[PDB]
């Protein structure tokens, strides 16, 4: 999935309170929305526990 | 590179003037003395009859040597020359003005005092 | 998929003259009662320019791959929406990011990708027997596609698929630019009642969408739509009809233009500086 | 920007003093031209000057402004 | 009126040129001094700031010189007008072709 | 000369012949009319 | 930021004047046109007997 | 630095020419008054003509 020409807030991606796990390396998780990037690449697949 | 009429001493290569500009160089091929003169002289000017009077314009060159009239103040193109003299309104220089008279077109003439 | 055409007698392209056309807003600021001059690519006034036909009555159908210079001017006196859209690219062999800006009957579709572009893509409209309405069925614009990153839809645009042979009633002008890879669109629909010799009236062009793609571009080609009625056998070899249309293609050049902003805030005149000595005199005095 | 301007504060002093002198010289120009007399003379109510019509240069009471019809035509002519 | 229009148009165009001078970089990398301060550190962007200072100082000095020459011409014209008032208006002048 | 470096010299609007003509006209007026020609029509 | 009386074309965000100064910016809240006027004018002066 | 030096020299030349033009304007005004008074009539101003 490619995110282009779009406005997106990551605050609603975090207050779900339903994710069993969450890891974010390379940037502090509380200070990523203000930082601006070029392209966002998203890949979705299934995996075991 | 014009043909000069002044000879150099047989040990020089360059030549300057009162204003200290290299305007004379001896040709090494045949020991010929040649002058140097720049080509681009002055700018351009436009003669406009005015708003609500005409639409055509005349272009005047300042110090460039050339319907087309070779005036004493450069080259004037777009305005015919007539030998009679009236009172002039648009000044050009060297005693000749331009105006819009009788259809009707832009003409250039020596001004009347 | 696409099919090949058959050789036939065509007409050579003609050359026409523009009359104060190809003026758009060079920025996105508001200016009122000021004569501001800017250096930007516009269409020079009073210049011979190529003209392309689209009428049937014969069998005129020419779509050359014209080179895309630094900005083009695309004006069409469209009447029955015969033209559909534009495609772009460099080689059109699924090696670069080729644009495809088409206008379908439901929505405008903009997607730059690496489509397998054929020799002459076109839109096919078929006339139904039980239904008395013209419907597009032959969607032959490319063979296939592999991958891309840009796709835009915008608001739906409704057009008429019925083609006639009468006089034109509308005029559409388009300007496509590419500065630092940024794609620019300028358009404004203008009603008119004429067949040729575009009027000397003035009309600015306002931007509609501004695409941040950042790709390469050197060539462009337009797309046309022909009809398949009961008169034609229905094969795209020698029998078809294209209605009546005419589109003009001009190339933009970098010239300084003196714009006339009124108290409302719209451009009224675009006096030049490198066309006429009188225009140069006007734009040097800023009056 | 202000910290580097202390190296050129004298230049700004000369420029400000020159502008002040220009302003006071422009102010003094009006005093030397129009203030020739120190007594304001009133126009007489009698307008019979032997046939000379002076209404085009004398002020008129029809308008709140004290300008003459020539001066009012002069004010609107220039911008 | 030609004499009364030139003294206003010249001042207006001088003010417009003074405004236009701030839109130039004078050989620097930006026109507005806030942009270089926001994008570069003050220890490194000192030379661009100083170049802008020199350019603005030169433009202001040229404007001051032009205004001083214009003020001198206005002073001469005002002296002429005052003499014309005191001679032709406040009496009758015997100078031929002066009033 | 002084014109080789773009320092062009503009010719005057009135030539020396026209200035001489003006001076001769003023001379003729001041010997044939005195001051009448300078303040109205010329009187012999 | 005063309330202006001049409307803007629906594609512009900035606005300049004859002297080329940005003095009218459209507020993106509910499309209000607001003028810009500097608050500091001139200097001070003293009257001394 | 060549641009700045040539600009400074040109500006100094223009200032000198403007001062010379002002002096020439004053001299021409004096000459015009002399032509209007001593030539186009008889001037009663003593030690002027
Ligand atoms: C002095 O001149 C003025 C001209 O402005 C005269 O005013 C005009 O008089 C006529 C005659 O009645 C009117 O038709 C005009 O409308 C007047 N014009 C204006 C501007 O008032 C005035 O009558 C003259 N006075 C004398 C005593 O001669
Ligand atoms: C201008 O050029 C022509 C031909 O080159 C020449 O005959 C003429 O003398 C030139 N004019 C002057 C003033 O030298
Ligand atoms: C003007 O008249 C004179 C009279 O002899 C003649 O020599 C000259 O050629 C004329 N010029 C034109 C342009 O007719
Ligand atoms: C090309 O332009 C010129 C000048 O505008 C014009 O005279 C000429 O007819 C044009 N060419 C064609 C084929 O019309
Ligand atoms: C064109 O694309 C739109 C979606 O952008 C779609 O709704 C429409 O059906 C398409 N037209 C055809 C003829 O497939
Ligand atoms: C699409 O695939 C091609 C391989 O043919 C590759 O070169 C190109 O980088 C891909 N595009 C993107 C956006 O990944
Ligand atoms: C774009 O095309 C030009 C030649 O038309 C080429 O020199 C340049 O490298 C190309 N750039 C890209 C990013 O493909
Ligand atoms: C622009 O706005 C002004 C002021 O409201 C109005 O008088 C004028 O008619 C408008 N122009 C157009 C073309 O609507």
């Amino acid at each position: 999935k490619r995110i282009s020409n779009c406005v997106a807030d990551y605050s609603v991606l975090y207050n779900s309170a339903s994710f069993s796990t969450f890891k974010c390396y390379g940037v502090s998780p509380t200070k990523l929305n203000d930082l601006c990037f070029t392209n966002v690449y998203a890949d979705s697949f299934v995996i075991r526990g | 590179l014009t043909e000069s009429n002044k000879k150099f001493l047989p040990f020089q290569q360059f030549g300057r003037d009162i204003a200290d500009t290299t305007d004379a160089v001896r040709d090494p091929q045949t020991l010929e003395i040649l002058d140097i003169t720049p080509c681009s002289f002055g700018g351009v000017s436009v003669i406009t009859p005015g708003t609500n009077t005409s639409n055509q314009v005349a272009v005047l060159y300042q110090d460039v040597n050339c319907n087309v009239f070779q005036t004493r103040a450069g080259c004037l193109i777009g305005a015919e020359h007539v030998n009679n003299s009236y009172e002039c309104d648009i000044p050009i220089g060297a005693g000749i003005c331009a105006s819009y008279q009788t259809s009707q077109s832009i003409i250039a003439y020596t001004m009347s005092l | 998929q696409c099919v090949n055409l058959t050789t036939r007698t065509q007409l050579p392209p003609a050359y026409t003259n523009s009359f104060t056309r190809g003026v758009y807003y060079p920025d996105k600021v508001f200016r009122s009662s000021v004569l501001h001059s800017t250096q930007d690519l516009f269409l020079p006034f009073f210049s011979n320019v190529t003209w392309f036909h689209a009428i049937h009555v014969t069998k005129r159908f020419d779509n050359p791959v014209l080179p895309f210079n630094d900005g083009v001017y695309f004006a069409s006196t469209e009447k029955s929406n015969i033209i559909r859209g534009w495609i772009f690219g460099t080689t059109l062999d699924s090696k670069t990011q080729s644009l495809l800006i088409v206008n379908n009957a439901t929505n405008v579709v903009i997607k730059v990708c690496e489509f397998q572009f054929c020799n002459d893509p076109f839109l096919g409209v078929y006339y139904h027997k039980n239904n008395k309405s013209w419907m597009e069925s032959e969607f032959r614009v490319y063979s296939s596609a592999n991958n891309c990153t840009f796709e835009y839809v915008s608001q739906p645009f409704l057009m008429d698929l019925e083609g006639k042979q009468g006089n034109f009633k509308n005029l559409r002008e388009f300007v496509f630019k590419n500065i630092d890879g940024y794609f620019k669109i300028y358009s404004k629909h203008t009603p008119i009642n004429l067949v040729r010799d575009l009027p000397q009236g003035f009309s600015a062009l306002e931007p509609l969408v501004d695409l941040p793609i950042g790709i390469n571009i050197t060539r462009f080609q337009t797309l046309l739509a022909l009809h398949r009625s009961y008169l034609t056998p229905g094969d795209s070899s020698s029998g078809w009809t294209a209605g009546a249309a005419a589109y003009y293609v001009g190339y933009l050049q970098p010239r300084t233009f003196l714009l006339k902003y009124n108290e409302n805030g719209t451009i009224t005149d675009a006096v030049d500086c490198a066309l006429d000595p009188l225009s140069e005199t006007k734009c040097t005095l800023k009056s | 920007c202000s910290n580097l301007l202390l190296q050129y504060g004298s230049f700004c002093t000369q420029l400000n003093r020159a502008l002040t002198g220009i302003a006071v010289e422009q102010d003094k120009n009006t005093q030397e031209v129009f203030a020739q007399v120190k007594q304001i003379y009133k126009t007489p109510p009698i307008k019979d000057f032997g046939g000379f019509n002076f209404s085009q240069i004398l002020p008129d009471p029809s308008k709140p402004s004290k300008r003459s019809p020539i001066e009012d035509l002069l004010f609107n002519k220039v911008t | 009126l030609g004499k009364l229009q030139d003294v206003v148009n010249q001042n207006a165009q001088a003010l417009n040129t003074l405004v236009k001078q701030l839109s130039s970089n004078f050989g620097a990398i930006s026109s507005v001094l806030n942009d270089i301060l926001s994008r570069l550190d003050p220890p490194e962007a000192e030379v661009q700031i100083d170049r802008l200072i020199t350019g603005r100082l030169q433009s202001l000095q040229t404007y001051v010189t032009q205004q001083l020459i214009r003020a001198a011409e206005i002073r001469a014209s005002a002296n002429l007008a005052a003499t014309k008032m005191s001679e032709c208006v406040l009496g009758q002048s015997k100078r031929v072709d002066f009033c | 000369a002084q014109k080789f470096n773009g320092l062009t010299v503009l010719p005057p609007l009135l030539t020396d012949e026209m200035i001489a003509q003006y001076t001769s006209a003023l001379l003729a007026g001041t010997i044939t009319s005195g001051w009448t020609f300078g303040a109205g029509p010329a009187l012999q």
